[PDB]
């Protein structure tokens, strides 16, 4: 009742482990990151590096989080606002592309440097 | 005597026991309530995503959620077809959130449904066909979907989900106490939309309700749901206040999935179990590249434990032998199912445990859709 | 000590309830059940179609089994005619039994009881499932079976099935009738359907008929032939005092009831109190809406209220029909709505009045509700 | 004043005996875990053998077999086709017979009879998918019991059967089950199969036995049979100070599955076929095969189960017999197959033929008879030692 509204969940903040995680990259189709994490994770704040790919670097909240991370040129450090249900979404505009995100799991550098 | 184990047996027998006790109690004393909560008429072109706000009463057990939808095909000539999940696809996904804000169930309304129809021990809310000459049969059309939409034509279909918090209607173990002031209740409900409910002829099926030569020219008119609240109302009280089984109440019962990637032919495909939780049941969906197929690209499949040791290696038509004694019938085409309800698959009880699939044929893009439905209690 | 009379009497019931529950317990551990023909009788209705039959004083009775065929001729020159929804069901129209002490159990409808069995069974009463088996299990026997239509000139033969209870199941003896003795009769009445009530013509309520079509004048029964079997316990246990009885059980009367009620207007709530005392185990509602019958789209919703205006179970009739399809694996015929209430039966004085609400969303001229019941009661007792 | 009563039970058995074989089965079940795994597989053609001998796994307590079969059958007739018999793919095995560790036979009966008790104990078709209103795709998917309803002069059939052979009475009462802890001693599960000799049947001959019937039959022919065989058992086998803790009443009792024939049947006498004594009968299945016509119902007056003192306890028409067993299967037997349900209180006469099985039929073929099929419970022996040292 009295909506609209939304309630979100997050993992910014608490770290009961410091990790790094690594990987992934795609042309022209919808890239879907996946997380099955309850052995070893945490939801951290995400790095995105485009390197020599410049078109856009796209960060896909989960369905608590709706954060549109926006990128163009060299990476920076980002923190998500991630669902502590697992969610990873991700999209790039341009063709041809190497992602090379990082995913941390410890709360993060909040700017963005080139 | 006894010691030390013995202690800790006898502590857990006492629970046990107090537990059960506390159950039947609860179960004879009260009241069941189910009311509506909210409903909403909608047009998913102008919005799909939809956050409702469970009323904070007792025990909450879990919730109905009826969903209607029209759906027109004005493609100039060609017609679309059900997809094999159909109006399951409905809700593309749900998520829930306690009072504590604490996130129980998380998955696709298809995953849900299967859980549904596994829990029912045949298709959820369907309607059986027998010789009766008396009118009995598919008269309320309460799960229902027309199977094709022509050009020009608005269709109505309904569908029917079961999100569940406590267990069962015996077992609390799941279910919600909604007398913590403050702390309030959370029901995301993501809907199909245009992009999500139509898959043109070569693509991917498997989050379509439509698929066909017309898809491109099909839209959805409007999309309704109303969703009920479950409650076992009129609790028992006793000079500690309300009788409740305080162990079922603290113990959660979550359904999630996920995609695994990796397959190649003829060698084992193993996916983990996720290791501390209580797995009740596993779905794996083998979308072979956007095909689903009758297990006619796979070799067997199976459960086995750190030991390379196989508790059920099985080719797909004795595996889908197993479900039909579950189910009274099969899930759609390169679906699977596993029932571990009374022996729940609990690594650190005897290893790790992986769900396997050695398959004949693998197409590109081929994936393992996983869905689990578990418990994690005190540990 | 202080006598609590209030306390006490309830601690003497818990006593009594576990003596109850034992001595079923014992019971059906130790006789051995059996199932035998009382009567048969062939006959033509436009002759005869009430007929009391007299069950055999055998031990504790638990329910008797029903068989029913028929013969129907469509002498119309050109018309057919079609079943109704409840069809076969209709071929009893009225059952009523009494017990040896001249006490009335179940009185009620043919379509009635037959939704109740249906009910009781999880699925269409002795209906034949249909499967993708190869071996040929189906509908082999036509034990519960109607032609769809009889033709103009054609003649269709036809089978039914009722269970009339006094035992509520083959596990829980309540409401069984005792025979260690001396007592009356039962009488267990048929009324049968005769060529006035089962045949409807094209516009005519089709409540109680069991072919409507325009051949309807036309039609005749050529005869009706029932077998009423006696489903009883023998070799009752002796102890001590003689038989080993629960006396809580054989006390205890287990029922079905059906009437009628009118008043209904659109949107307005139409509540059906319930008659207080008794222990409503299941209620069956058929929204006959001037002879028409539909599937649920002229209501708003149904629901179950008690004394402070608090609905447990308020749902649109899409999401009634659910909670049945749960029950039955499917649903029941156009306009006839259930509700199970086996585990914790509805008892006024228990938590207030209770009512069974319909609010309608279309009335037609002549609309009312049938309400069928099942139950339990006792009586009933208390001081200050 | 029916017998026998529920105070010869108590005579008949030690409650100390049976609360501790109860008692070490639930240690066990709970301490075990449940195993279904392949034992055997095996493709032939029926003109060269029919008939093997599958040796099972001695390895902890054994539940029972599910049998899969495969055929593919190919009617080499140049123009007349065949169909499914009554029975058809249940008849793929002919018969089974199972042997345990110490040479006792447990099951010995007839394909279509063990199919019969695995749909009579489903409650339900035998693995069958049933028909629902859902438009979500379930249905069968799977084929898991399938065979065409024809095949057609020149065409080829494939057909699957799966049979479930227990030991155990169920999933949670192990009684029937069999200890087999590998020490080596074999069990024996034999299995014949359909041949081109059996599985087709001429117009106007017995189809009884047959998988398909039709004008092409002469020349109809099997491509080939393929069969595997899983085992069910409990694994973990536990151990005790005294060893091995074992349920013994279980283990001493057989649940077996026997298959017999009767004739001398005469149009309205009562053909009464006697139980035997010391046997506790679960259930009964009756089968008229009229001179090899299979009627609904339409050629017998009544059938009974007679007794010694009442009379019949339950003489009923054959529709009335029907609806009795619609209440414990869904549906209907095949054409001719009349089953009775006994398992809350199992016929145990303690004198050969106390009770009997009645059938009087109305109209009697030549070569008329009665197969009968049953399911009981009897005792076999326990003790407690073993050792090893090594």
């Amino acid at each position: 009742n009295p909506n609209q509204m939304t309630v979100t969940p997050v993992y910014n903040g608490c770290d009961s482990g410091e990790g790094p995680q690594s990987v992934r990259g795609y042309f022209d189709a919808v890239a879907g990151e996946n997380v099955k994490y309850d052995l070893t994770y945490l939801a951290d704040t995400q790095g995105f590096t485009g390197v020599q790919c410049i078109y856009i670097d796209n960060a896909e909240n989960d369905g608590a989080f709706e954060i549109d991370v926006e990128e163009t040129g060299q990476r920076i450090k980002c923190p998500a606002g991630k669902q502590g249900y697992f969610p990873l979404l991700v999209p790039g505009r341009a063709k041809f592309v190497a992602r090379h995100l990082g995913s941390g799991k410890k709360s993060v550098p909040l700017f963005f440097l080139n | 005597q006894l010691t030390p184990a013995q202690q800790a047996a006898l502590r857990n027998q006492q629970a046990m026991a107090a537990n059960l006790q506390a159950r039947q109690i609860v179960l004879q004393q009260s009241y069941p309530v189910i009311q509506q909560v909210e409903t909403q008429t909608f047009d998913p072109a102008n919005r799909s995503v939809f956050d409702v706000t469970p009323a904070n009463v007792g025990i909450v057990k879990g919730f109905l959620v009826k969903v209607t939808a029209a759906i027109t095909n004005n493609h100039a000539t060609e017609a679309v077809a059900l997809t094999d999940f159909g109006p399951a696809n409905l809700v593309q996904r749900v998520i829930y959130y306690d009072p504590d804000n604490q996130r129980h169930t998380e998955t696709s309304g298809w995953h849900l449904h299967f859980v549904n129809t596994a829990k029912q021990g045949a298709p959820f809310l369907s309607s059986m066909v027998t010789d009766s000459p008396i009118k009995y049969g598919d008269v309320m059309n309460v799960i229902d979907a027309p199977a094709t939409i022509a050009a020009g034509a608005t269709g109505e279909l309904t569908m029917y989900y079961w999100v569940p918090l406590a267990y069962s209607e015996t077992d609390l173990t799941g279910a919600v106490l909604a007398n913590v002031p403050q702390s309030k209740q959370r029901l995301k409900l993501e809907f199909a939309n245009n992009n999500t409910a139509f898959a043109a002829v070569g693509a991917n099926p498997l989050e379509a309700i439509y698929q066909g030569a017309g898809a491109a020219d099909c839209e959805f008119e409007e999309i309704s749901y109303t969703v009920y609240q479950s409650y076992l109302d009129q609790l028992p009280v006793g000079q500690n206040g309300y009788i409740l089984p305080l162990i079922d109440l603290s113990t959660l019962y979550n359904l999630e999935n996920s995609a695994q990637a990796g397959l190649t032919p003829n060698v084992d495909f193993v996916v983990q179990y996720a290791n501390l939780y209580r797995y009740l049941s596993t779905i794996a969906v083998f979308d072979n590249g956007g095909s689903f197929n009758a297990g006619t690209d796979i070799n067997y499949l199976s459960q086995r434990t750190a030991n390379f040791s196989d508790t059920r290696k099985l080719d797909p038509k004795t595996w889908a032998a197993q479900t039909r004694r579950r189910i009274a019938t099969d899930f759609p085409k390169g679906v699977y199912y596993c029932d571990n309800r009374d022996k729940p698959i609990y690594t650190l009880q005897y290893g790790n445990v992986g769900f396997v699939v050695n398959p004949k044929t693998v197409n590109q893009n081929a994936r393992l859709l996983m869905g689990y439905e578990y418990f994690t209690s005190r540990t």
